[PDB]
């Protein structure tokens, strides 16, 4: 049994004319707690910022500790309405508090987005799904009606539904519907219909396989050279290009394990000047990985790839 | 004959809104009772004013009234929509120099921002918040298919277009 | 001798939805001063507030003292737009700071944006410019008053003021101001100020150099191998990474001359997993070009690069 810590965030005041100072200080204060190891992490719309951009200080008075953390932001970022979270880790328990730019009024309306299945899910996992994501609804009274249908009138499978309250005060609702693999490949169209008593009309989204022409991806993988400093970091890259249609899944494989998606970054598909789209993927690797096995495979899953909807290429950093 | 008046004047409403059809003429015959004709069927209202409360989709269609005369009162038409933005208009056919009020209206008194009216494709006028357009002398060139783009709850909504045509008196 | 204490005002946070809490805390800080008698008084629109409405406390660290005072306001008072003054009297002399309810940068739905100089314009051409663009103004009469200024009061040049009505019935005003290279590099802040007769108050935007740490870019350049059936085309890829801050320009050169920007596609800066940002650049080339000269230079212009804010890497397709 220990006394609860509490968390509050104060911020710089804008001046007597209503103008922001050129930098904004956020001061996260963790009031009196039982002495122990404590970590403070700042998040910007949920993503961890580098610890170099903030300070932290701990004092002890008597038998009680007090902690403060300071984060510095540009005026531009503060005015861009991003949400910032002070994350406190104390004895294996997490506390938190949130803030965004203040406002006199914060109107918002509901919006909706509908994804296609990923090629990886369609052709590797062999379990394709579609997701209808509805965000920025106002948490009024009542559940939001969300119905799936097919243009053919054939029956839909049972869907799963998640509702999750967000840091910015909205309620995001996600519905995931399994789709038939042959159904999707043969050009079926799926519709997500969103209703609510407070809406003026129904919101409708639909999705279907792209009717454009097909072209297989070309793949090229590379490693950067060795140079000072970056001795134990030898960033790898992969270029996937000249494919049609635009939907593609890129993964990295190493030593008979497909590494988690979060390890690497991947750009959004953009049009080439001539014919097709391209993406880049970037993967930072460590010394222990290439000393385990230095063969790293960039793999693309794409509807136009042959003979099995996959294309892959290996690279070795040493050669 | 009598004519049919609308309060509010707008023959295009949203679902759930009210409207009251009043209808009157020269008092050659004293005002005793009236007959109402929704779609063609006689309505169960005697009173000179019919209160169409909480509109449903079936409340659309041709409206008409009648008295103890021998001839009927023209077929005013009432369209009912459910949508985000309805560009309401005073009258669908006008004679030069009469007032014309246009108003890009949002569901349940909601405030539509960044409102721009289009007449036949070109941007007729833009104002930051919602506004009326008000033309007191509608020219023969004022005839056009109108529509308005607006911003409700930060999101963009276009109204369904409505063609209107002026005539020479 | 006179000892100037510093004054700063901090304030309570509104929450993650931008809503105000039931009360507002203001915290006036007098940090790091030679010890002595000190009084702190709060004014609301210039009248002294009751002593029981705020509490002051003092600590000492080494030689330097620190003093704080906390004032509690109702939400209603904060929202009435009254001015609150922290008045510190130290050794008989008065030091002041003030605050009032802020102003949220969008009074009548207008938007204004203010860019930074491009690094290419700044370090290669040595003619940096900044651009202020204000959109969604009404096309009414009465010219917009556009004024430039520096926070230091030093002079600014004339700019290229230009207005134009859009196809969508709005009016955009754009101005481009040339600025001194050294003025920018030493951290001047530039302010664009717009006044319209229909706007209730003046609207201002401010821009300044970054406050984060500095890191020069790493530059890597690769040539794709020949793909079967595409004898007369190749793609060149350039990776630019681990730079800080995010502002960067990428150019391609062939035969010592810079190729048109339309010839290549470059992504927007995105964060790596650790320090810095990365971008990829892609340039398709033809047989005529590499037979003319098979050397192509990927050059990055970045404020952290030494000795002339420019680092480049050549590549050869054949080798
Ligand atoms: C309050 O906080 C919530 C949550 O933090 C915010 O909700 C975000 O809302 C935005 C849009 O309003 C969401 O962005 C959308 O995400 C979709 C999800 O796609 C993901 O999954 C697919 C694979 O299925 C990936 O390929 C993709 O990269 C995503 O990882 C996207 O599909 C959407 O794309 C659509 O818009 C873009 C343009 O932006 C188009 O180019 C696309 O073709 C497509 O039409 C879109 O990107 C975001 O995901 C929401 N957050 C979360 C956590 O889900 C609220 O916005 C925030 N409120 C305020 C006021 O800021
Ligand atoms: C009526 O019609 C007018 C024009 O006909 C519309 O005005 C447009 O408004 C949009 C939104 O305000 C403008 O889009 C903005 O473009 C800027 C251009 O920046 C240049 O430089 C950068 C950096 O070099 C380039 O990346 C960029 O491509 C441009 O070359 C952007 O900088 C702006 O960025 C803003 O949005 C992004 C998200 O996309 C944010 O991250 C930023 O922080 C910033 O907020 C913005 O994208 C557009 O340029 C305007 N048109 C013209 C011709 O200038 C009106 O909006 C329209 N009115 C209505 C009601 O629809
Ligand atoms: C009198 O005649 C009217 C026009 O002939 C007629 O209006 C029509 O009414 C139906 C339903 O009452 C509307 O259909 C609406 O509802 C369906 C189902 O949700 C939607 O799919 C439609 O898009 C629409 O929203 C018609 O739209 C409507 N027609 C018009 C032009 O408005 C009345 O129903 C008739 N009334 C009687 C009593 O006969
Ligand atoms: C419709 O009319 C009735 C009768 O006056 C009124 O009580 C009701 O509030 C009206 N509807 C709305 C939405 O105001
Ligand atoms: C349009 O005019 C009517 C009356 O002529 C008025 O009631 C309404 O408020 C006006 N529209 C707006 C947006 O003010
Ligand atoms: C109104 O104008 C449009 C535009 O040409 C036309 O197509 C439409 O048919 C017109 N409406 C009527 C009822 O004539």
């Amino acid at each position: 049994d220990f006394t609860p810590p509490t968390v509050k965030i104060l911020q710089s005041s804008c001046d007597g004319g209503g103008h922001f100072p050129p930098t904004i200080q956020l001061l996260c204060l963790v009031s009196g707690y039982t002495p122990g190891t404590i970590n403070i992490t700042w998040l910007e719309d949920g993503q961890v910022m580098d610890v170099d951009l903030s300070t932290a200080s701990t004092t002890q008075e008597g038998e009680l500790a007090s902690t403060q953390s300071e984060l510095t932001l540009s005026q531009k970022h503060w005015l861009s309405d991003r949400t910032y979270t002070c994350q406190v880790t104390y004895q294996g328990h997490t506390f938190e508090d949130s803030t965004k730019k203040c406002a006199d009024s914060n109107p918002r309306g509901v919006s909706a987005y509908l994804s296609r299945p990923s090629p990886f899910d369609l052709f590797i996992r062999k379990s394709p799904t579609i997701t209808c994501l509805v965000v920025d609804l106002a948490p009024s009274k009542g559940t939001v009606n969300l119905t799936w249908s097919r243009a053919s009138g054939k029956p839909v499978n049972h869907s799963t539904r998640k509702e999750e309250k967000q840091r910015n005060g909205t309620l995001t609702v996600t519905s995931t519907l399994p789709v038939g693999t042959r159904d999707w490949i043969e050009g079926e169209t799926y519709q997500c219909r969103v209703t609510h008593p407070h809406l003026p009309r129904a919101l409708m989204r639909s999705t279907t396989k792209t009717s454009g022409p097909r072209a297989a991806p070309e793949v090229y993988a590379f490693a950067t050279p060795e140079w000072p400093g970056s001795r134990d970091k030898r960033t790898l890259a992969c270029l996937i290009q000249n494919f049609m249609p635009e939907d593609i899944s890129v993964q990295w494989l190493h030593n008979e394990v497909q590494l988690p998606d979060a390890r690497h970054s991947t750009t959004q598909p953009r049009k080439t000047k001539g014919s097709g789209f391209f993406v880049f993927s970037r993967l930072e690797v460590t010394r222990a990985e290439w000393e385990q096995k230095d063969e790293f495979i960039c793999r693309a899953v794409h509807e136009a790839a042959s003979p099995s909807q996959t294309v892959q290429r290996a690279v070795s950093s040493v050669a | 004959k009598p004519k049919v008046s609308l309060n509010p004047p707008w023959n295009r409403i949203f679902k759930g809104e009210n409207v009251t059809l009043t209808c009157n003429g020269n008092n050659f015959f004293e005002v005793s009772s009236t007959k109402w004709f929704h779609n063609g069927s006689l309505s169960e209202e005697t009173n000179s004013s019919l209160n169409i409360v909480n509109a449903k989709f079936e409340d659309s269609g041709e409206y008409k009234c009648q008295h103890q005369q021998v001839n009927e009162s023209e077929p005013v038409y009432l369209e009912v929509f459910s949508d985000w933005l309805l560009l309401q208009a005073s009258a669908e056919v006008v004679m030069e120099g009469q007032p014309l009020f246009l108003r890009c209206h949002g569901w349940r008194n909601w405030d539509v921002y960044k409102v721009i009216y289009y007449k036949d494709g070109e941007a007729l006028k833009y104002w930051y918040e919602n506004h009326n357009i008000s033309i007191t002398n509608a020219t023969v060139e004022d005839s056009g298919t109108y529509y308005c783009t607006g911003k409700v709850w930060q999101l963009d909504y276009e109204s369904e277009p409505l063609n209107i045509t002026v005539i020479k008196a």
